[PDB]
Formats: structure tokens, C-alpha cells, sequence
């Protein structure tokens, strides 16, 4: 391993510098709310929740309250800790409830109908974040998304181009969504103002009553009255039953340096961790970035990864992961020892691996 | 999929990737909360095997990864992306280049990124990589793929002093990483 590099003034592109803290995230505003939740004391976890309810209003292509995602915590004192808050499918889900009448996957439903929802995990994720690792209270870290739904902001590029492309698939397809993110029959323009008096709503009384405004409140009601009037399965049973889950990382050394990533339910944690096993037996510095034998390389190590995750992987609380088999560094070297530099092994002759001599 | 990462001044880090699944999710708002509704119920195995299959109370398997990197015993590297299976080989790429090739994080994030899933069997590239190379690939056997931008890393890069060096993917406009 090679010496690293921070950036020096030659470079062509420039890392942003700070002395103190930092936010990256793919939002300007909802960014700068985590730089002020970090100058007002809150520590990166209170920031990170305050970030997190920002995206849900300014950025409701992905940011969100009705959806899930995974938190990775590592505190300057070194515990590292991964926070499952992946939406859970409803108690009356059923192994062929998005198939037709010819036994074919329907997309639409799965994708477009009421029937596509799993129950969200975010405000519990958050929660159990900020009320073990946060310093704030969550009212503290949910004013500033709160204000921004209820004062709105201006739209720019990115919600614009957004709420055309994929917006219209699906928005103006349901009175109340249309009537938050459309204007004069089209999707708002750059320059608009987004006001969200609903969303406000939602997050004032969620700041009020906590999180369980969401999993047994109002919010709740709201939620199963949706489902129950069209055809969806999330109950009120299935919001009080959520809980988010406190998991241990999976983890890895690659050349003395130690990556810690989110464990299954996550597949990339994994299969990160795997290919960087086996990558660790090439000298890749040699080769440098762009060269046709480090991609050839990285290449052929992927496969071999995404075919073990095609077999292996699944929610394990339901399935046993033989993650020590796939993270095994003797497992990852017989990998290695097939690769060849100078001709790739077609997919076709690639299954998932045989993990017996490495449990 | 979005990915956000934060550093604070007492050297504690967080990496968090949520979603609604696809963009808007499902598009639906559950009733007067305004709150959109996300459809990842589609992420199970609607017919990979048995194991990522759909089942009541089940969490779908997701290949969303936060990461972060110890160096010398400290937090060196938190980083993260959106891109379905693509989040793997982003991350993976992130790592690469700031272990094995000494990019600073804005260079490594600003790198054009390739991508191999075993199936497709194809060597699927953003634009960006020397004609050269990729004709030396395909002389390899690799199917080459010239495709669509994968990901938004959004990274911080802790220096063993406290200085912190962070960079936004130029591939998502608006975004942006600002400290004090
Ligand atoms: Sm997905």
C-alpha cells in the first residue's frame, strides 16, 4: 500500500476543507441544516438525523419518512455500530402476492400500487439513533425540515428535472400527490416554491410526540387508512410491530487498513469486503488507475462476488448468511488464483462458490 | 437512493443510505401526512433463490452500503452511495482509489467508475476510460458497455490531525459538502 494523499494544490480536483466538521450530501440546503446543527454542538449523530429529515422535504425523490435505509456509526472512541432500518414487508405478505394469472411477476404491482409498500423504518431508525448516540432532542433536529415544509423552498435544477422524468410516472396518478408536487397541470419548474403543509404537519407532531406519532399515531392512522381504502396491506398491527434493528457491522482488513460496512440485510457490506480480499492479493498500485489490467482484474473478482450474492444473501433474521465463508481470506485467495490478467472466464462458467471447506 | 456521510469536531462519523427504493417511490402519498410511500416491496425476489423471497415481516435484501475506513486506528474514510447492485462496485471503487492509487477523495470521486455484475456478463463503463484500455479489454474477453453515470458518493476524508476533506459527486446537481 502506497503513501496517501489528502490533496495538495496541484491536483486537478479539490477536496472542500474544514477544520472542525463536515457534511456530504447530494442536497445544498439540506447540507448546510447539518453544518448548523453541528455549529449549534450536535454531534454527527444529531446531525446526520437532522440531514435526514431535511432530505425527506427537500429532496422526496429518495429523502423520506415513508421509506428505509441503513446508518453506520462509528464513535471517535472507535465502537462501530450499523442501525438496520429496513422496511419490514407487511405480517399479511405472501410469497406469490405480485404474480398474475399466469404465474408471471406483475411489475406494476410491485412497483405502482398500494401493494408495493414495505412498513418504513426511518423515524424509528433515526430515533434509536439520536436517543443512544445523539445529544439532542429530536424536536431540536426536526425544526429545520419542519420549517422548510411549512415555509417552502425554491425549487432548483435537480427536484425539477426529477419531478418530470420520473415524477410524472407516477404523482399525477394520485389526487393528493399531485396536488402537493404539480402546478397548473404540470410538475413544479425550477424556480417555484414548494410549500408542504401536510408533510409539516406531520414532522411538527412527530417532533411533539416522538416517533411513536408515526408508528402508533396519527401519521399511523393516516398510513393504514391509505392502505386499508386501496387495496394495500399495511395495517396499523404492522406500524406498531416496526422496530429498527441494532446490528454489527461486517468488516475486513485490506492492506492493515480496517473497512467496517452495513451487514446483511445488505448484501454490499459483503461482497465489499469480499472483493477487496480478494483484490488484496494483486498489487494493484502497479497496475494504476485506469489500466486494462487493474479493471481486468477488479473485473473478474466482481463476478465471482455478484455470484455468491445471487445464492448466499437474504434478511438474517429469516436466513442463515455464511458470512464468515464469504469474508474468509483463504476462500477469497482461491478466487484470486483464477483470475487471468490476460483472458476473462465467461459468467456462463462462473457459479456461486463452494463455501464447505471455509465454515 | 440517497447517501449522506458527516464528521464532527470531537472526530465522531456517521454514513447513512435511505430510500423510498425507486425515485418518488411509489408516487403515493398516504392520505393528508404528505408523506410519500415507497415501493420496496419490488426489491424481494418476485419468483436471486428462495432466500431474498417475499415473506410477512421480511426485511428485502438491499445492497445500500455506508461505509467507513480506519487508518492507523482512525476514522480515515466515510463514504456511501446511491445505485442499486452499482452501490458495491462504487463503494468498492471509492476504496480503491484512496488505498491503492493515493487519490485525495475529490479525485477518487470524480474518476470515472466501471462495473461488472456477472450477469449481464458485461464490463459496463461510464465515459471516461482511454479507447486504448478498452480495446485491451475487449481483446481480454470483457464485453464492454458504455452506459449511464452509476452513483453519488457524498465522502469525508479524516487527516490523522483533524482536518477534514470532503467532496460531492459531480454526477447529481445541487448537491454539495460544506464544513466550518
Ligand atoms: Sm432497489
Amino acid at each position: 500500500a502506497p503513501p496517501v494523499s489528502y490533496g495538495v494544490e496541484e491536483d486537478v480536483f479539490h477536496p472542500v476543507r474544514a477544520k472542525q466538521g463536515m457534511v456530504a450530501s447530494v442536497d445544498a440546503t439540506a447540507t448546510q441544516v447539518g453544518v448548523d446543527i453541528l455549529k449549534e454542538g450536535g454531534n454527527a449523530v444529531d446531525a446526520a438525523v437532522a440531514v435526514g429529515y431535511a432530505l425527506a422535504v427537500t429532496h422526496p425523490q429518495a429523502g423520506n419518512l415513508g421509506g428505509g435505509g441503513f446508518m453506520l456509526i462509528r464513535s471517535k472512541n472507535g465502537n462501530t455500530t450499523a442501525i438496520d432500518f429496513r422496511e419490514m414487508a407487511p405480517a399479511k405478505a405472501t410469497r406469490d402476492m405480485f404474480l398474475d394469472d399466469q404465474g408471471n411477476p406483475d411489475s406494476k404491482k410491485s412497483l405502482t400500487s398500494h401493494l408495493a409498500s414495505g412498513t418504513p423504518g426511518t423515524v424509528a431508525g433515526f430515533s434509536l439513533a439520536l436517543d443512544k448516540y445523539g445529544t439532542m432532542p429530536l424536536n431540536k433536529v426536526v425544526q429545520p425540515a419542519f420549517k422548510l415544509a411549512r415555509d417552502g423552498f425554491i425549487v432548483n435544477d435537480a427536484l425539477a428535472d426529477d419531478l418530470k422524468t420520473y415524477g410524472s410516472e407516477v404523482l399525477p396518478n394520485h389526487e393528493n400527490s399531485k396536488a402537493i408536487f404539480w402546478k397548473e397541470g404540470e410538475p413544479l419548474k425550477k424556480g417555484d416554491t414548494l410549500v408542504q403543509a401536510n408533510l409539516a404537519k406531520s414532522l411538527e407532531m412527530i417532533a411533539e410526540n416522538g416517533p411513536d406519532e408515526f408508528y402508533k399515531g396519527t401519521i399511523a392512522e393516516q398510513i393504514a387508512q391509505e392502505m386499508q381504502k386501496n387495496g394495500g396491506l399495511i395495517t396499523k398491527e404492522d406500524l406498531a410491530a416496526y422496530k429498527a434493528v441494532e446490528r454489527t457491522p461486517i468488516s475486513g482488513d485490506y492492506r492493515g487498513y480496517q473497512v467496517y460496512s452495513m451487514p446483511p440485510p445488505s448484501s454490499g457490506g459483503i461482497h465489499i469486503v469480499q472483493i477487496l480480499n480478494i483484490l488484496e492479493n494483486f498489487d494493484m498500485k502497479k497496475y494504476g488507475f485506469g489500466s486494462a489490467d487493474a479493471m481486468q482484474i477488479m473485473a473478474e473478482a466482481e463476478k465471482y462476488a455478484y455470484a455468491d450474492r445471487s445464492e448466499y444473501l437474504g434478511d438474517p433474521d429469516f436466513v442463515k448468511v455464511p458470512w464468515q465463508a464469504l469474508t474468509n481470506k483463504a476462500y477469497a485467495k482461491s478466487i484470486a488464483d483464477q483470475i487471468d490478467i490476460n483472458k476473462a472466464k465467461p459468467s456462463s462458467e462462473i457459479r456461486p462458490g463452494k463455501l464447505a471447506p471455509y465454515e | 437512493t440517497t447517501h449522506y456521510s458527516v464528521v464532527d469536531k470531537d472526530g465522531n462519523a456517521v454514513a447513512v443510505t435511505y430510500t423510498l427504493n425507486t425515485t418518488f417511490g411509489t408516487g403515493i402519498v398516504a392520505g393528508e401526512s404528505g408523506i410519500l410511500l415507497n415501493n420496496q416491496m419490488d426489491d424481494f425476489s418476485a419468483k436471486g433463490g428462495d432466500a431474498n423471497a417475499v415473506g410477512p415481516n421480511k426485511r428485502p435484501l438491499s445492497s445500500m452500503s455506508p461505509t467507513i475506513v480506519v487508518k492507523d486506528g482512525k476514522t480515515w474514510l466515510v463514504t456511501g452511495s446511491p445505485g442499486g447492485s452499482r452501490i458495491i462496485t462504487t463503494v468498492l471503487q471509492m476504496v480503491v482509489n484512496s488505498i491503492d492509487y493515493g487519490l485525495n477523495v475529490a479525485e477518487a470521486t470524480n474518476a470515472p467508475r466501471f462495473h461488472h455484475q456477472w450477469l449481464p456478463d458485461e464490463l459496463r463503463v461510464e465515459k471516461g476510460f482511454s479507447p486504448d484500455t478498452l480495446k485491451l479489454l475487449e481483446a481480454k474477453g470483457q464485453k464492454v458497455a458504455l452506459k449511464e453515470a452509476m452513483g453519488s458518493t457524498q465522502s469525508i476524508m479524516v487527516g490523522p490531525d483533524g482536518e477534514l476533506y470532503g467532496a460531492s459527486d459531480p454526477r447529481s446537481v445541487d448537491d454539495l459538502t460544506a464544513g466550518y
